[PDB]
RNA sequence: CUAGAGUAGCGAAACGGAUUCGAUACCCGUGUAGUUCUAGUAGUAAACUAUGAAUACAAUUAUUUAUAAUAUAUAUAUAAAUAAUAAAUGAAAAUGAAAGUAUUCCACCUGAAGAGUACGUUAGCAAUAAUGAAACUCAAAACAAUAGACGGUUACAG
RNA sequence: UUAAGAGUUAAACCUAGCCAACGAUCCAUAAUCGAUAAUGAAAGUUAGAACGAUCACGUUGACUCUGAAAUAUAGUCAAUA
């Protein structure tokens, strides 16, 4: 607060905007392999059964990521892509796999918001 | 004594000469501490 | 022209014509906005061993002298440390000389109450002898011989408070009609109130 | 050091008195009041002693 | 001395709270001067030199005899149920003395902030210390005299 | 705003306030010691009521 | 806690008696350590005014408290403390000569949880004390006040 | 020895110093900067791709010749392939 303790290192905390993708190592994504596909429960109040998997990573690290879209064909080996971006009712789940890269095809009899789930026109 | 040194350095010399006092006595950190109790066998 | 600082010794004899003088320069930093003072510790080279620690000396540069010396005392401007060192010195012998000198006072003291009252007084007054009057001789006298220090005392205080109670009476009086004031200003030779108080007081 | 000895060791002196009193003078002044009370042996001995026990 | 005069700052917004007419404030040169300056710039309604019983009524010449008795007394001015002398504070502080170029004062002056202080208002005085003298800082950038940034009042 | 602030102490102003002082320290011993062989004398007088032998 | 003394009362632990569905508790009885003293170690408490120290200043009242007078009376002046306040501040509760107006120096804080934890280091006979993380998870978490509800909560009436 | 100062490198003798809680030593990480780019009201913060400036390196290490200047993308020896 004195002038003297700023000086000698006191102010305000810095607004630092921590990763939220750490297993990425600064990537805009990352090539994995399937390890599993699993199936969670969403925690409360939500309820549904919610399609994720293991993904061990060209960097090595292993994570959960959520299949977004109607219906996946995701499978033990499957070449994935993996982005940010959490899934909030899922713990643990902090990745989503890119619809249309490598072996996850886009979804099917997309109509709306293709470009977000690998849909051609 | 310190002051002293500050304003009239002969007189404090004499001073402390007479006081049974070194400079350096009088320049230094002195907290009465154990290790004092000890090295100059106060007790 | 070379560079040039003003600093302090802050430490010498430790080294072969090396000290260390303590520089200081203004410098603004921006983070808390204020001028502070940069301090930094010299190796400085001292050609004649002159300085001694708390001298302030101006450095100059020079070409490289060893390892970390770059500098050189160019002068003394301020010479405490040598000072402190007469002084230690001097003190020695200073303090000596009048230690022995009161502790031959103090023994001799103590042999004039070793050899060292009411039975005196007594003889005194009453014979007035039988071979005791030499005896005390060699120790209106009656009086004289009881002759305390207070009265002394006294005598110098109502002579020190009439000196101040005249004084002041004379300098009011003075300035109160002032054309004596005046004659005697031309008898003794704003301001005319000191120089008037200044002959008053020298009046008496 | 020879200032403390010195002041230490005349604090320690015989016929030392205290509250200020100085044993020459407290003698001088106890015959001054004899002297005055003429002017208008034992016994005086004791009062001294007494004195001088009560200022040591 | 700056913790003085902050302290009289400080002692002046108390006075213009509580609306005393008369107050007293430490007697040194740096004082006098910084009371005449608000005088003379119509903050303040009187300016006397006094004891610490009050204001003199006839000279009283100062002397060490009576150097720690000395006070300048100084009268507060209040219209329309509102002081004139509202606020008074600092800029160089005792902690971080703020010395500027005339440059900087004219900036100032035109609306910049420099070094953190804001600039002057509309009827804002800022005074400025150039050579032992206190002294308004247009007057300082008229004189092309660079100086110590030492209080605002309003 | 033209008359100095303070104005030095003559040297005659000085001796007499050095004489006063001087003065006050001579008469506050002086009255201490007049107290003291006044209290050394009423001592003295009830000292015959003290037993010492 | 380490030694050496002391140990009447109290009393962790332990052993029993009750109570209880159960008693591992509250209650009862024996009662070791401790509480005591001497020489140490240790350096922690809601170690609190949950409020660091110093300086200058700001409107009142009432009490004491302590001096200094003046002749019990001046409902006596000058200080400190206490109590209630003005202003001011404040999220308010409230603070109130500081939680006000200012200045100086130091300590400390930066969501909850993980955690005063782990690891390391230092100290200590030990117990421990100090220093003191990160990953993981979440959109919480807290303070003052408001109105209720509730209380094995009070008092008054009928 | 060098054109040239200096425990710079080599030799000898001495003195006992030097740095460090305003952070030494150690460890990790990183080419650096601008009248360059981004951003912001600004202080600043970020980048150091492009344009320019400086440094370092040309598979790794040491040494040597020549040269005004090189441990040179040279030469010698060794390592790796
Ligand atoms: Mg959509
Ligand atoms: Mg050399
Ligand atoms: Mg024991
Ligand atoms: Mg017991
Ligand atoms: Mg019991
Ligand atoms: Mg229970
Ligand atoms: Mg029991
Ligand atoms: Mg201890
Ligand atoms: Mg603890
Ligand atoms: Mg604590
Ligand atoms: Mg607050
Ligand atoms: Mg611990
Ligand atoms: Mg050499
Ligand atoms: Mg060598
Ligand atoms: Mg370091
Ligand atoms: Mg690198
Ligand atoms: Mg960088
Ligand atoms: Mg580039
Ligand atoms: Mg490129
Ligand atoms: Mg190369
Ligand atoms: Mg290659
Ligand atoms: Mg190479």
């Amino acid at each position: 607060a004195t002038l003297n303790q700023i000086k000698r290192g006191s102010g305000p905390p810095r607004r630092k905007k921590i990763s939220t993708a750490p297993q990425l190592d600064q990537c805009p994504q990352r090539k994995g392999v399937v390890l599993r596909v699993m199936v969670l429960k969403p925690k409360k109040p939500n309820s549904a059964q919610r399609k994720a998997c293991r993904v061990r990573l060209t960097n090595g690290n292993v994570v959960s990521a959520y299949i977004p879209g109607e219906g996946h064909d995701a499978q033990e080996h499957s070449i994935v892509y993996v982005r940010g971006g959490r899934c909030q009712d899922l713990p643990g789940v902090k990745y989503h796999v890119i619809r249309g890269a490598g072996d996850l095809s886009g979804v099917v009899n997309r109509i709306s918001s293709r470009s977000k789930y690998g849909a051609k026109k | 004594l310190r002051y002293l040194k500050r304003d009239n350095p002969e007189k404090y010399y004499w001073t402390i000469q007479k006081l049974g006092l070194n400079d350096a006595a009088i320049t230094d950190e002195f907290n009465m501490d154990r290790r004092y109790m000890q090295d100059y066998e106060f007790f | 022209a070379r560079q040039n600082f003003l600093g302090l010794v802050v430490s010498q004899g430790k080294m072969q014509k090396t000290v260390k003088v303590r520089v200081e320069t203004k410098v603004f930093n921006k983070k808390i906005n204020k001028e502070l003072f940069h301090r930094r510790d010299y190796l400085v080279h001292d050609e004649g061993e002159i300085s001694r620690e708390g001298d302030l000396v101006r450095i100059e540069a020079t070409r490289p002298l060893s390892k970390r010396k770059f500098f050189a005392i160019a002068e003394i401007i301020r010479n405490k440390g040598q000072q402190f060192a007469l002084y230690e010195s001097e003190a020695q012998l200073s303090v000596a000389k009048e230690e022995a000198q009161k502790a031959k006072e103090f023994l001799d003291k103590r042999s004039v109450r070793e050899n060292k009252l009411l039975r005196d007084i007594r003889t005194i007054q009453d014979a007035l002898t039988p071979k005791e009057l030499l005896e005390i001789k060699q120790r209106e006298t009656v009086r004289q011989l009881l002759q305390l220090d207070i009265s002394g005392l006294e005598v110098n205080l109502e002579k020190q408070r009439s000196l101040i109670d005249r004084i002041q009476t004379r300098l009011s009086e003075l300035l109160s009609n002032d054309l004596k004031c005046d004659q005697f200003l031309k008898d003794h030779g704003n301001i005319k109130k000191n120089l008037l108080r200044k002959h008053v007081m020298m009046d008496m | 050091t020879p200032f403390i000895t010195r002041i230490m060791a005349e604090l320690k002196e015989p016929l030392v008195l205290s509250k200020g009193y100085n044993i020459e003078e407290v003698d001088k002044f106890l015959a001054a009041i004899e002297s005055a009370k003429r002017e208008r042996i034992e016994k005086l001995e004791d009062r001294r002693e007494a004195i001088l026990r009560i200022l040591s | 001395s700056l913790v003085k005069l902050a302290n009289t700052c400080a002692h002046l917004q108390n006075c213009s709270k509580v609306r005393v007419a008369l107050t007293s404030i430490p007697y040194t040169k740096l004082q006098l001067q910084f009371a005449y300056n608000l005088y003379q710039q119509g903050f303040l309604s009187s300016l006397q030199k006094g004891s610490t019983m009050g204001p003199d009524k006839d000279f009283v010449e100062v002397t060490p005899d009576n150097i720690s008795t000395r006070r300048l007394w100084v009268g507060l001015k209040y219209r329309d149920n509102k002081p004139v002398l509202s606020s008074c504070k600092l800029i160089s502080k005792p902690n971080s003395r703020i010395h500027l170029p005339m440059e900087d004062m004219k900036k100032l002056c035109s609306g910049v902030t420099i070094r953190n202080i804001k600039p002057l208002q509309p009827g804002e005085l800022i005074l400025v210390r150039a050579h032992n003298n206190i002294m308004d800082i247009n007057e300082a950038i008229s004189k092309k005299l660079d100086g110590e940034v030492l209080c605002r009042v309003k | 705003m033209s008359q100095p602030l303070l104005r030095n102490r003559s040297p005659e102003e000085s001796e007499l306030l050095k004489l006063k002082r001087n003065y006050n320290r001579s008469l506050l011993n002086f009255q201490a010691h007049k107290k003291k062989l006044n209290e050394l004398l009423n001592l003295y007088h009830v000292a015959n009521e003290f037993i010492v032998t």
